[PDB]
């Protein structure tokens, strides 16, 4: 077998006792230790994509015992432990989700890690931290994107994918001044992937329309440093994500003289993708951008 | 010995297309 799976496994189950023991105490410093060791122990033993259903029980519980740790610290009063606690369970949360895919506790718990790291979040910026901000917007918008694409009926979920869209077109905006611009174009791809799931799931108002343009502007010029890193491999899926965002404003929310700017240049950025994905060779998104290249076509020339 | 803090995930899949 894979000894070491067996040893996280136990070692995991170790800790959760012994947070299970000084919970019951009365100690919480030590539950705060236990529970970075938790996840740090979660998140490496799925790692990888694994079959037992034992590997996935144990990753659930101490993401709880991270959530548990979470909300003590916070009534303590220290913001710092709080931010990484935050963090941990956010990372935790879309491991998990990465592994096992779709069970049924895992909505409700990556719920309640996205509103712990929006709230880090806000609290990151009140100390201002750049790095921290960045991680936990990324982490947000992971997280967001999936919960959409598995619930979206639920309330609640919009107003958190929103803060999430908000959160990372803020930290993208933070990372273009740092200088990295690796960090930039991830996240600007997860600001389309929520943008479009946005209006997706859940349709316009005045609010989404808005950051949706603020996604698409942010995803063309990361498509634009994609070019000049020549990177053929994201450049493709930027142009992707540049039309898909322009496809959903034009085609629930009609476009203005602004909208019509933004898809042209991505118009413009998916016919250029969709020559080095067919010289690459990438059958499904080769027929995929000429999808959306006619189709955003066809929406903007409707006046002519 | 005890595994690095958790790295951040790997990015979520492409978002479908409008009908």
């Amino acid at each position: 077998m894979d000894e070491e799976r067996e040893k996280l496994k136990e070692k995991l189950k170790e800790v959760l006792r012994r947070a299970k023991e000084a919970k019951k105490k009365g100690d919480k410093e030590k539950l705060i230790e236990l529970a970075y060791e938790a996840a740090a122990l979660a998140a490496w033993i799925i790692h990888k994509d694994s079959n037992d259903d034992e590997i996935v029980e144990l990753a659930k519980e101490a993401l709880k015992l991270v959530l548990e740790a979470a909300k003590e610290a916070k009534k303590n009063g220290d913001k710092e432990k709080l931010i990484k606690l935050a963090y941990l369970a956010a990372a935790v949360a879309a491991w998990i989700i990465h592994t096992d895919g779709d069970d049924d506790e895992i909505v409700e718990l990556a719920k309640e890690a996205l509103k712990l790291v929006l709230e880090a979040a806000k609290e990151a910026k009140k100390n201002g931290d750049k790095e921290k901000l960045i991680k936990l917007a990324y982490l947000a918008a992971a997280v967001a994107a999936w919960i959409i694409t598995t619930d979206g009926d639920d309330d609640e979920i919009v107003e958190l994918a929103k803060e999430a869209l908000k959160l990372v077109l803020e930290a993208a905006k933070e990372a273009k001044k740092n200088g990295d611009k690796e960090k930039l174009i991830k996240l600007a791809y997860l600001a389309a992937a929520v943008a479009a799931w946005i209006i997706h799931t859940d349709g316009d108002d005045d609010e989404i329309v808005e950051l949706a343009k603020e996604a698409l502007k942010l995803v063309l010029e990361a498509a634009k440093e994609a070019k000049k890193n020549g990177d053929k491999e994201k450049l493709i899926k930027l142009a992707y994500l540049a039309a898909a965002v322009a496809a959903w404003i034009i085609t629930t929310d009609g476009d203005d003289e602004e909208i019509v700017e933004l898809a042209k240049e991505a118009l413009k950025l998916v016919k250029e993708a969709a020559e080095e994905a067919e010289k690459q060779g990438d059958e499904e998104l080769r027929e995929k951008l000429r999808y959306l290249s006619e189709a955003v076509r066809e929406w903007i020339e409707r006046n002519d | 010995p005890l595994p690095p803090l958790p790295p951040l995930p790997p990015l979520p899949p492409l978002p479908p297309l409008p009908p």
